[PDB]
């Protein structure tokens, strides 16, 4: 009931989670997810990112790292805890490690 | 504990990504149907309180609400691979929920 | 009979030579081995360029991805198909239309659902499978009105006859989308089979065995996958095609079955299938049932080229290359994801 998990990522990432049973339409026919394609621009990602951050029914957001870099300024601008944003490796992009939001919050972590 | 979980997340997501490729191999192009055919969520997250000390910390807890997900045998009827794929990501989500709670 | 082997090459002579000449270019086992011995996508391209495949990734993004290899391969065979489909006459073209129908069926499922959930046609068309095409209007600019799409389909879209099972729109809103697509596919397969039997020569004997296999394949796989879902046994039976070996007797047992073992027990009555369930060891690190079906289907599609005077060579041609595309992408995916131990999961195409 309480909170949904929003996903902003590539075609396979979103498809996988949707099969995972996560994601749904609100009463306004809005989807708590975005598929980011090669033709998707920065304003589209940022607008979606912001709407999830300002949407009180979301909370955890799952994004691809390569996207995290594309709109990275928005990831440090918001410092809260409901909107926990987790950065994941895309099907082909390589495993994340550096530029983790948390490793930045705490500079004492491997 | 945050880093140990992050490392596991890598291994778990890799397996799910491969499993998706396997489902695609059999099914072909199911991704369009899944993305368009979305209505209700089966997984939702509830807030819970963790009394770490005098300070109380907000944590997420996985809630298996139970509303049925889409059952799709339309593409090559590759139900076995899609079923394993659902489970692989479902497991990934639970780990990610734990992961978000750790960020707080 | 004396019906074939005479007029066939009068109009279809060129296409028969061309399509077999195109088949001659399909990757051999030796070529797949060269593709496996790469471990790099750039080397994969270079090795693939050794055959009729290649030179299609040129002028694309310097990074090589799976999505590019997948799309490009599909495009290659679509172009070759359209070429042969355009240089063809009604006696053969109608056969080819059925092949395209299978893809149109999936595409119209996409046109609905999206129409039902306010999506514009222009947004949906880019995700439709090629050969669907839908050059006709009225299906275009439906104004997100399900009634307008339903009427345009009845009128302009060749699949109108198939929708006779799913009608009045009420069916579109009340039926589960997957039941609608499985129902339409049944209608397609039943009509296409009958068409092949109306062409009661070599084509009927060369083509029907493959269609009959697919029909029985659907019954087996649907029954198993349907176990874990919510579906009336009778409604499940309604989806079993009648063009196969299970139709006389066998579907009744699958319709009642609630277990994998009961489905296998049915196969036990059909050695051609019993061997498949025995081969489908289903171990945690072995091949499964779907894999054995692909291997059998390809064997049949290869045997299709033992007849030089029929239309079934074109059907097998498309399906055989589709599996070849699956095989090539599989290799690219195994490289991209670095799982070399899983490389030998392609279906050899001889």
């Amino acid at each position: 009931r309480g909170k949904l998990i929003a996903v902003i990522g590539d075609e396979d990432t979103v498809t996988g989670f949707l099969l995972g049973g996560i994601g749904e339409l609100n009463k306004n026919r809005h989807p708590n997810f975005l598929v980011v394609e090669k033709d998707t621009t920065i304003n589209e990602i940022e607008d979606t990112f912001r709407q999830f951050l300002n949407r009180d029914d979301i909370g955890i957001i799952l994004i691809n790292q390569y996207i995290a870099e594309m709109v990275r300024h928005a990831l440090d601008a918001h410092q809260r805890s409901i909107p926990a944003v987790l950065e994941i490796p895309s099907k082909e992009h390589p495993y994340d490690a550096a530029k983790d939001s948390i490793l930045r919050r705490a500079k004492g972590m491997f | 504990k945050i880093i140990e979980t992050k490392m596991l997340m890598g291994e778990v997501m890799r397996e799910a990504a491969f499993s998706l490729a396997e489902a695609k191999f059999t099914a072909g192009d199911f991704s369009t149907t899944v993305i368009q055919n979305v209505n209700k969520a089966q997984v939702k997250i509830r807030a819970k309180k963790d009394n770490v000390a005098g300070v109380t910390l907000p944590v997420f807890e996985h809630y298996h609400e139970g509303t049925d997900s889409y059952e799709l045998t339309g593409l090559a009827r590759g139900g076995e691979q899609l079923a394993k794929l659902k489970r692989n990501y479902a497991k990934a989500v639970e780990l990610l929920v734990e992961l978000a709670s750790l960020q707080t | 009979s004396f019906f074939p082997e005479l007029y066939f090459n009068v109009d279809n002579g060129y296409l028969e030579g061309l399509v077999r000449g195109l088949k001659a270019g399909v990757l051999s086992q030796a070529d797949y081995l060269n593709l496996v011995q790469c471990e790099t996508l750039e080397d994969l391209k270079l090795h693939l360029q050794s055959t009729d495949y290649g030179n299609f990734l040129a002028n694309e993004a310097s990074p090589l991805t799976v999505s590019v290899i997948d799309d490009k391969l599909k495009e290659k065979m679509v172009v070759e198909f359209r070429h042969m489909r355009n240089h063809a006459y009604e006696p053969l073209a109608s056969f080819l239309d059925f092949i395209t129908y299978s893809y149109m069926i999936d595409n119209v499922i996409l046109l609905i659902t999206g129409t039902l959930h306010q999506r514009s046609i222009a947004e949906l068309v880019p995700k439709c499978h090629p050969l669907g095409s839908f050059e006709q209007m009225e299906a275009v600019n439906i104004a997100q009105t399900p009634a307008e799409l339903y009427n345009a389909i009845l009128v302009d879209t060749p699949l109108a006859a198939f929708f006779q099972d799913c009608i009045s729109e009420q069916d579109l809103d009340e039926m589960n989308i997957e039941i609608i697509r499985n129902t339409l596919y049944k209608a397609y397969l039943e009509s296409f089979y009958k068409f092949c039997t109306l062409l009661g020569g070599t084509t009927a004997d060369a083509m029907c065995p493959i269609l009959e296999f697919e029909a029985d394949r659907r019954a087996f796989i649907i029954t198993i996958n349907s176990f874990g879902t919510e579906l009336s046994k009778e409604d499940r039976a309604k989806l079993f095609p009648h063009c196969g070996r299970l139709y006389p007797e066998g579907l009744a047992q699958l319709a009642r079955a609630d277990d994998y073992e009961q489905v296998k027990n049915v196969a036990d009555y059909y050695p051609e299938y019993k061997l498949l369930f025995e081969g489908a060891g289903s171990n945690p690190g072995d091949k499964t049932l779907e894999d054995r079906f692909f291997e059998h289907e390809v064997k049949l599609n290869k045997l299709a080229f033992l007849n030089q005077f029929h239309f079934g060579v074109f059907y097998a041609f498309v399906k055989l290359k589709e599996q070849e595309c699956r095989n090539i992408v599989w290799i690219a995916e195994c490289i991209a994801q670095r799982h070399r131990a899983k490389i030998d999961n392609y279906i050899p195409i001889f």
